[PDB]
């Protein structure tokens, strides 16, 4: 039928998209689309069609509740800060450490829970937009 | 010339340092393959092998509703793309 | 009837490696062949590394434009 | 034109994008700014009866497309959220300036000057407890009205509206509330200058000349 | 004994002692070429694998240990991946 | 056999460590047997090193007078000696801080130096043995953790002797005990401990105890990180190459810096030429590991990498912005601290040193006096001094170390800029629009379209490494002229004639080279007579250098096949050679670009070594 | 035998970095002083002024040598006198710049103002003038009229270069230009 360079350039755009809509299932069975590659593990998509992080972003905690990681970051944030404040200004341990006495292990114990109250309330917030 | 397959595409073949060489229907099929790895959210996670000697593991997922579905999606992708061109 | 840009109206080149990627030319002729896989034949201003100043596009590489809907100053 | 990936920034066809947060979906911001700016409240007959904005800061977000495709500038509705906590804020510290000098409340060290009762407080066992206390008061009331959207125009809500209004405000049939909202604006702007005459006074006296004995 | 060059040499005075004795004798010289000859040894047997490279079917004929079967099955340990990195996680 | 060209061993030879384009040994337990292989000749370098301290060396009379001995490295037999040079020479100095090593981590015979020589060798054969058997099981070894445990470990070694271990109660039997008890061998005393002028050997294992323990918690975290999130995307062996290199590169800078700063080797300072060498010895494997990241990144880029909407695609979309904020960089440095440098110049040279424009480090000052400063020096930021301070070597800045950070900054920004630029243009310039069908290295597209020239990437990586070596050149005198100027008590000489760069030549290079050309003459020979000998040995391969830079091939080609055809016309040989064997043509293009870099950086490397030598010795 | 000058550390175990902010000015500052009170700077003017007297004894009283360096040496002292309220160190003499960003004797401020003013307006005379002759034959051949109405038109630039970046006419969208995508992004 005379078939035009467009029509070739037609088809070729039909090849490439036809392609592209069909290995992302799974009939293709290509290395990278191996668990911990490129997709998304099984039954815990990270986000829809929208970007928007779905629960199982958070792995084990992925069913606690908004509320619940509220009260654990800031639960974590109130003792790290006391820990902190506790450790470097009010009562300084390193100038305890000058007075041959120990570390008081309660402020380094306290201390370390503000990364945790950093995560937490990411998390919280995660939970918070996704309604649990 | 620029139409040619890259070489990070092309990888683990033959035309991997000749993409050059590469055929029209393999550059074509690799650059859409590129596509389809960046789009994620239709992926398909493609289950580990049983290799270990022991019994199945339970697991908490059902693999044949996940393949059903995303035969579904693939179905409804394809036709929606189609309908775009 | 005439497929492709008007004759000595300016497009915007979308290949990609072109020299003239993004810019903009004037369209000398567009060849009315449906097998010619690049007729919109297209002169620029500025010469390439290859001091040429014409180019063939294919019908699908090229944005034609209005007379006053794009960027006197490039 | 280019793939529906491979799409960042400059490439042609893409969609501008903004999603800051993670857990909030994507946002895709038009220009707007300057459209939102012709129909804003501000702009009494102070300057004229015109928005006056000089060195087009308005401008900077819808140019933004231009730039990189990316929102590196706020947009106007982002300015006037900053102009209206600017506003409150220097209100409550010009007060402070001037009330913690006469009166003293809790246990914090007493120190009338204003620039360093932050400090002494910083120092203070039963101080730092208080303003930690403070501090995550105000961490709440912000990230619950945590605006951010309107950095590209989409807040969904006007600026400065936190859900605080114990009087009848808002609701009256009277009381139109765009005099109201143009005084705030107005007075948060004046204890702004106000503020900054107050750290002038205390960097270069005599330059205010009605804190000359001031702080 | 050195003519000094160097005017740091000179200024700080730093003397080379040469010790008495040597310090390894010859037998213990003897047991460290020794040791030094196993190690050759083993090198000429990496030297030969490494020329001709891994055969076929080693890796394809002898089956993976259950250690490596789990580890290719979770893709643990550099597993799942197209890379070396020894400083993995 | 052998019917190929001269071109072929230049030509494998510069991949025969491309083992991804090897396909017999392309697996990754492959890789991991070569790391094996490597880490046995570091092991077997080590035991080298050891051998012949503990063989022909002073260590035991090192130990005891580490300020009046100078340490041995092995002995000298060279036929080539004349009897006088036999009895001149005692035996090859020591230019390396391996005797302050060992007396630091508690070797006080040469026994002990001995069995580490013996157990060196026998975990170099450890190591070829691992590398007889690559498997998937042999790459769960490494990791994180594992550094770390090593870091633990020696951080025990390091306590079983400390020089308080004696004094310290086992803590394992007895119970912690009190305080000081452990202080007797975990301290944080922090900084230069007096004496030994180096930092406590408790100070250093408590240093690696509590490294490695927050390794192995770090790399707990980043695998629970990879609990959720799991997404291996990329991987590629020269992405984590290039992250291994410049994560290292970044490491060996900054053992470079806290090493002179912070010294942990017992009287390494008192040995001036050894700290030198150290600096500049690991401030140029750092910058060859940094420029080793950046090339693998753009491996990466050439033959591994697919196009998506992620962090390295960004990267490229706006490669333009890059290039030119960069170039801009570049540029302003180089003007200003180039015009800079020159009014100086014209200042000192018209005798008014005055109307020089110093331009005082004030930001470096201020950081100096506010965070590390115990006593107040400049007075800028801060006066407070401290009731007990630290001591360690910071030196003190002034007017010129302004300018020679600044062209630190530019150095180190234009090979930022030629290594981005080559990287990011792998993927096609509009001369070049094609480059991700080239590969890494080529020679040129041809003298179409205007010329092609060193358009490739590894042309790119070729020509950052002359930028590499004198950022590493400038920096290296700046540390260099500074610590001679300490040592030799100047200080102002250095604050004076540092802010022109005539002052650059005549107190750093002329000065300091007089000693080193005294090495051999006429009255005779000293024992610097080898390092003048490797200072003219190392100017003659950095200008055999610039014959493989600067002419290129079809000269030589058409040279060689004159060369050729007199071979083939020479009598009593042209019935022996038909130039079919081995075929002698002329180096390729790339070939040629590599051995004068490599010509040019050996000198370059071979003369500073000598010069700092001659002027540290 | 000894090392390099040991220097001592502040052991900051406080928990606190003090910044002082009367530290914050030249004037305070304890390495640098007034080079009209600077021993060092007062020796360096008074052996440039001996050198300047030794040269100027090698001419004859009268000649033109002689009268040019004695103007050389008129000049030196009224540079010296104008650098007396200079900074200039404690142990070098050698007047410094304060690069800050107070305005002080031989700050940077006022200089980067007058550099950045005058180069922007020769940028945005190029600029212009490009704009405005957009034509390879008047960039070979300048249009002088043209060229040197931009070139004074250009002192606008701070102001009509920021209207411009405001409003749209200054920067260029990146789907317009020739940007590299020869990747197909
Ligand atoms: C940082 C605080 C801040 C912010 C974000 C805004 C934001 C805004 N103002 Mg506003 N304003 C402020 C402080 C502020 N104002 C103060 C203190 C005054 C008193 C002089 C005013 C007086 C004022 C008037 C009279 C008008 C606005 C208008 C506007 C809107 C458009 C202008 C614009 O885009 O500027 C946003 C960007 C900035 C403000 C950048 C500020 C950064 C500069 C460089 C700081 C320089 C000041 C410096 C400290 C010197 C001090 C000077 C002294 C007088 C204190 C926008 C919502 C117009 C309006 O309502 O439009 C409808 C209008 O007509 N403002
Ligand atoms: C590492 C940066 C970071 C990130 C990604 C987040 C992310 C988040 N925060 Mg958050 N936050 C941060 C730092 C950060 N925070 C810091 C430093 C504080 C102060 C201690 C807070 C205090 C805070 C509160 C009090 C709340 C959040 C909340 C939230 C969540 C949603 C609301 C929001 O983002 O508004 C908050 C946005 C910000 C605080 C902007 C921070 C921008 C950072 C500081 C960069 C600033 C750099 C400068 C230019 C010695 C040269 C979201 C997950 C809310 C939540 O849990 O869900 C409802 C909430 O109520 N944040
Ligand atoms: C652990 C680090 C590491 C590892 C594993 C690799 C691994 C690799 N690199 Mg690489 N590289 C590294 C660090 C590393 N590199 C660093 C730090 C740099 C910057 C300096 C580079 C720069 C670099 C370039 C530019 C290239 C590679 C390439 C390669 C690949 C092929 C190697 C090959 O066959 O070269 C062959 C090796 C040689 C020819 C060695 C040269 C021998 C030296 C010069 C002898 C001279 C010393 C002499 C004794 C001195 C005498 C002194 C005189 C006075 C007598 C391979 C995957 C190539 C590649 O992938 O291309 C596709 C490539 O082109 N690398
Ligand atoms: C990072 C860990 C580490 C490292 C690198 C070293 C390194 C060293 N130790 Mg050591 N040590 C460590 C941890 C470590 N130690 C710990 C934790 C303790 C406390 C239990 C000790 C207790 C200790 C003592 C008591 C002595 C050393 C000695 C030595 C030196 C010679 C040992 C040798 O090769 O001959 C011994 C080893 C062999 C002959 C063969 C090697 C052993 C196997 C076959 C190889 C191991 C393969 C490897 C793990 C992979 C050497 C510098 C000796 C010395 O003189 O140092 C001053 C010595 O007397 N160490
Ligand atoms: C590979 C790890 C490792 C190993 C095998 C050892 C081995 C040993 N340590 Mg040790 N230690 C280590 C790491 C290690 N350390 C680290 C990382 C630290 C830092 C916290 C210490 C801190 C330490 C102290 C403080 C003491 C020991 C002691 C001892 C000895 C126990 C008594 C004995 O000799 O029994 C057979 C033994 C040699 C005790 C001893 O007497 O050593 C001299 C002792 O008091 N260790
Ligand atoms: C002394 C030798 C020398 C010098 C001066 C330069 C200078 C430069 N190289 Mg370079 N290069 C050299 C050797 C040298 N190279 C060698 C041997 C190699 C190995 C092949 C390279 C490889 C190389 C690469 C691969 C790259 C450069 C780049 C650059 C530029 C960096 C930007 C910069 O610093 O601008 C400052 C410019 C100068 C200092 C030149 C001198 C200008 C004047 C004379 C000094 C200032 C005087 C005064 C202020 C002006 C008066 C103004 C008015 C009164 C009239 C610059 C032009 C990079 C580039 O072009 O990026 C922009 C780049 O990508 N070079
Ligand atoms: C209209 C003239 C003009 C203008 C507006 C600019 C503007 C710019 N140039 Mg540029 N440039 C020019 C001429 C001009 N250039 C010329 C003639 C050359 C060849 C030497 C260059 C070479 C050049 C390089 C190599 C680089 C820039 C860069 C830049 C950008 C940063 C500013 C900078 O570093 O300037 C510095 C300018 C120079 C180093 C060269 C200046 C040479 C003269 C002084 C300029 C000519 C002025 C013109 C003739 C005025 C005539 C007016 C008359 C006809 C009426 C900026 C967009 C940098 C960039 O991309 O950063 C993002 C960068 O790396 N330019
Ligand atoms: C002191 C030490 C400092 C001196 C060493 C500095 C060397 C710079 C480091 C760069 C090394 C990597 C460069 C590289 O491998 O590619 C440099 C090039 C890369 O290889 C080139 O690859 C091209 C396609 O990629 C073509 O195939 C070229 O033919 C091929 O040469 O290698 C060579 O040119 C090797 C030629 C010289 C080989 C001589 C062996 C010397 C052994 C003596 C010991
Ligand atoms: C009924 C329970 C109750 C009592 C009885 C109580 C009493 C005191 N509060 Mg308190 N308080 C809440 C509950 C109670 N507070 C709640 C729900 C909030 C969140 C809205 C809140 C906020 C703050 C803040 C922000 C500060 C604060 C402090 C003090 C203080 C002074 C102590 C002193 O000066 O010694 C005393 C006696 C201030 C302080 O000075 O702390 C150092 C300080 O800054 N409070
Ligand atoms: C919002 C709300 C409520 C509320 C409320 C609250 C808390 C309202 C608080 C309002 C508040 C606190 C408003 C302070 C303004 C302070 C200003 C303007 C300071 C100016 C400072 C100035 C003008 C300084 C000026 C000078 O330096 C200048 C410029 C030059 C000199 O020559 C003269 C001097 C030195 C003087 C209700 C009623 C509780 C319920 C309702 O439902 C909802
Ligand atoms: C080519 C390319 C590549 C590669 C890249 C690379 C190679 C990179 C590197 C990078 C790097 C290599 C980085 C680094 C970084 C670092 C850092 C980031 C650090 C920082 C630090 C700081 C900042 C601090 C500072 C300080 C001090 C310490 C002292 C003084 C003061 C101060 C504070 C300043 C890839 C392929 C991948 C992609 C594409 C492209």
């Amino acid at each position: 039928y005379t078939e035009s360079a467009q029509d070739a350039k037609l088809f070729e755009t039909v090849f490439s998209t036809y392609t592209a809509e069909y290995l992302k299932g799974p009939m293709y069975e290509t290395p990278e689309k191996m668990i911990g590659r490129r997709p998304f593990n099984p039954g815990e998509p990270l986000w829809g069609e929208d970007k928007k992080l779905t629960s199982n972003v958070l792995g084990p905690l992925k069913r606690v509740s908004s509320n619940e990681l509220a009260f654990l970051t800031m639960i974590c944030l109130a003792i790290g800060a006391w820990g902190e404040a506790q450790f470097l200004w009010f009562d300084p341990q390193f100038a305890a450490i000058d007075r041959g006495e120990y570390f008081n292990p309660i402020y380094i114990i306290a201390a370390s829970l503000l990364p945790v109250s950093f995560w937490a309330h990411i998390a919280c917030y995660i939970q918070k937009a996704n309604g649990k | 010339v620029c139409q040619n397959a890259k070489q990070g595409e092309l990888k683990f073949t033959e035309y991997w340092t000749k993409p050059y060489e590469a055929d029209a229907l393999t550059t074509l099929f690799v650059k859409a393959r590129v596509a389809a790895y960046n789009d994620v959210v239709n992926l398909f996670p493609l289950p580990n092998p049983k290799l270990t000697s022991g019994p199945a593991e339970p697991t908490s997922v059902d693999y044949d509703a996940l393949t059903k579905e995303a035969m579904e999606g693939q179905k409804k992708r394809i036709e929606a793309a189609m309908a775009s061109v | 009837a005439w497929v492709g840009p008007k004759k000595g109206s300016q497009v915007r080149i979308l290949r990609p490696e072109s020299y003239w990627f993004q810019q903009r030319g004037t369209v000398v002729n567009v060849n009315q062949k449906t097998n010619i896989k690049y007729p919109v034949t297209v002169k620029f201003d500025f010469v390439n590394y290859a001091n040429v100043n014409t180019n063939g596009f294919a019908l699908w590489e090229v944005d034609e434009l209005k007379e006053g809907e794009y960027d006197p100053d490039l | 034109a280019h793939p529906k990936h491979m799409l960042v920034a400059g490439v042609r066809g893409y969609e501008m994008e903004w999603q800051p947060i993670p857990g909030d979906a994507v946002k895709y911001p038009k220009p707007n700014s300057e459209e939102m700016f012709k129909t804003m409240i501000g702009a009494d007959v102070e300057t004229g009866g015109e928005a006056w904005d000089p060195l087009g800061f308005h401008k900077l977000f819808d140019r933004n497309f231009d730039f990189n495709m990316l929102p590196v500038y706020p947009h106007v509705q982002w300015l006037r959220e900053a102009e209206i906590k600017h506003g409150r804020v220097c209100m409550l510290a010009f007060i402070g300036c001037f009330a913690q000098a006469g009166y003293h409340i809790g246990s914090y060290p007493v120190q009338p000057d204003w620039s360093k009762a932050l400090a002494e407080c910083y120092a203070s066992p039963t101080g730092a407890v208080g303003l930690f206390q403070i501090s995550v008061l105000i961490g709440w009331i912000e990230g619950k009205n945590y605006n951010g959207d309107a950095w590209v125009g989409m807040s969904e809500k006007e600026p400065g509206d936190l859900g605080f209004d114990p009087a009848g405000f808002t609701k009256n049939p009277d009381f139109d509330l765009k005099k109201a909202q143009l005084q705030e604006i107005k007075n948060g702007r004046l204890a702004m200058v106000g503020c900054a005459s107050i750290a002038a006074n205390h960097f270069i006296p005599g330059s205010v000349p009605l804190l000359t004995g001031f702080y | 004994e050195r003519i000094p060059g160097g005017k740091f040499t000179k200024a700080q005075g730093k003397i080379v002692a040469t010790p008495d004795e040597d310090g390894f004798t010859d037998s213990e010289v003897a047991l460290a070429l020794i040791i030094a000859a196993v190690v050759l040894y083993l090198a000429i047997e990496v030297t030969k694998s490494l020329f001709y490279g891994e055969d076929p079917e080693t890796t394809a004929k002898g089956p993976m240990t259950p250690f490596e079967k789990r580890v290719v099955e979770k893709g643990l340990f550099g597993s799942r991946g197209d890379s070396y990195s020894p400083f993995r996680p | 056999y052998g019917r190929c060209a001269t071109q072929r061993y230049f030509q494998v030879l510069g991949n025969i460590h491309d083992i991804e384009l090897n396909e017999s040994l392309n697996s990754p337990q492959a890789i991991q047997a070569l790391s094996f292989g490597q880490l046995s000749v570091i092991l077997l370098w080590l035991a080298a090193y050891t051998f012949h301290i503990g063989w022909s060396g002073n260590f035991e009379a090192f130990i005891d007078n580490p300020l009046g001995v100078q340490p041995i490295n092995h002995f000298v037999l060279d036929p080539h000696y004349s009897q006088y040079k036999v009895d001149t020479t005692i035996a090859a100095l020591t230019n390396h801080p391996i005797y302050h090593w060992l007396m630091t981590v508690g070797f006080t015979s040469n026994a002990q130096i001995y069995r580490f020589t013996l157990g060196l060798e026998i975990t170099a054969a450890v190591m070829l043995v691992l590398s007889l058997a690559p498997s998937v099981g042999l790459l769960s070894m490494g990791g994180l953790e594992v550094v770390s445990w090593i870091s633990i470990c020696w951080a025990g070694h390091l306590v079983n002797f400390a020089p308080g271990a004696a004094n310290l109660t086992n803590v394992v039997m007895e119970g912690p005990g009190s305080l000081g008890n452990l202080m007797n061998v975990l301290t944080f005393n922090g900084g230069i401990q007096l004496g030994t002028q180096a930092l406590a050997v408790s100070d250093v294992a408590h240093h690696h105890v509590a490294i490695g323990i927050v390794g192995l918690w770090i790399s707990a975290l980043l695998r629970v990180s990879k609990y959720a999130w799991n997404f291996n995307t990329q991987s590629s062996y020269h992405l984590d190459l290039s992250l291994s290199l410049t994560v290292g590169g970044i490491l060996t800078s900054l053992l470079a810096q806290q090493a002179y700063v912070y010294p942990a080797l017992s009287y390494l300072p008192y040995d001036y030429l050894t700290t030198t060498s150290l600096y500049v010895h690991h401030q140029y494997i750092g910058a060859f590991l940094a420029t080793g990241g950046f090339v693998h990144g753009g491996i990466f880029l050439v033959r591994d990498y697919t196009l998506s909407n992620d962090l390295v695609g960004k990267l490229l979309a706006t490669k333009a912005t890059v290039i030119s904020t960069l170039s801009w960089i570049t540029l302003f440095l180089g003007f200003h601290a180039t015009g800079l440098y020159m009014h100086n110049d014209a200042m000192a040279a018209f005798g008014v040193p005055q109307k020089q424009i110093i331009i005082e480090p004030v930001f470096a000052e201020f950081i100096q006096q506010v965070f590390f400063l115990g006593t107040p020096v400049y007075g800028l930021g801060s006066a407070a001094v401290s009731s007990t301070p630290t001591l360690s070597f910071l030196p003190i800045i002034s007017g010129g170390d302004f300018l020679v950070h600044h062209a630190i900054a530019l150095g180190l920004h234009t090979t930022v800029l030629v290594l981005i630029k080559g990287a990011l243009d792998s993927q096609g310039s509009y001369l070049f629009p094609d480059k991700q069908s080239f590969g890494y290295g080529f020679a040129c597209d041809g003298p179409g379209r205007g010329g092609t020239c060193d358009i490739s990437t590894w042309d790119s990586f070729y020509l950052a490494f002359f930028w590499v070596n004198n950022t590493v050149a400038w920096f290296t005198y700046y540390f260099h002229w500074k610590v001679l100027s300490l040592w030799q008590s100047s200080t102002a000489v250095f604050d004076e004639n540092s802010l022109y760069l005539m002052g650059w030549f005549r107190d750093y290079l002329w000065q300091n080279c007089a000693a080193l050309l005294s090495g051999y003459d006429s009255l005779g020979s000293n024992d610097l007579a080898v390092w003048a000998w490797a200072f003219l040995l190392a100017h003659l391969a950095w200008a055999t250098g610039f014959m493989f830079l600067i002419s290129w091939r079809g000269y030589w080609q058409e040279l060689i096949d004159t060369v050729i055809y007199m071979h083939l016309k020479a009598p009593f040989f042209n019935e022996i050679w038909s130039a079919d064997v081995v075929t002698p043509v002329a180096l390729s293009i790339v070939q040629a670009r590599f051995i004068g870099l490599a010509h040019y950086v050996a000198g370059f490397i071979l003369t500073y070594l000598a010069f700092v030598v001659g002027a540290t010795s | 035998i000894d090392t390099a000058p040991v220097t001592k550390m502040k052991n900051l175990k406080t928990g606190t970095v003090e910044v002082d902010q009367t530290k914050l000015s030249v004037k305070s500052w304890g390495h640098m002083e007034p080079c009209g009170q600077n021993k060092k700077f007062q020796k360096r003017i008074k052996d440039e002024a001996f050198k300047l007297k030794k040269r100027q004894d090698k001419y004859a009283k009268g000649s033109a040598a002689y009268a040019g360096v004695q103007e050389v040496i008129d000049q030196a002292k009224d540079t010296a006198k104008a650098y007396e309220g200079r900074w200039c160190g404690k142990k070098d003499g050698l007047p410094r710049v304060i690069a800050t960003g107070e305005v002080t004797r031989g700050g940077i401020v006022t200089p980067a103002l007058m550099f950045l003013y005058t180069t922007g307006w020769i940028g945005y005379a190029g600029r212009s003038y490009l704009l405005r002759t957009k034509d390879a034959a008047k960039e070979i051949k300048i249009d002088v009229p043209l060229a040197l109405t931009c070139m004074t038109s250009a002192f606008a630039w701070p102001v009509y270069s920021w209207q411009d970046i405001t409003n749209g006419r200054f920067v260029a969208k990146d789907t317009e230009i020739r940007v590299q995508r020869m990747h197909m992004a």
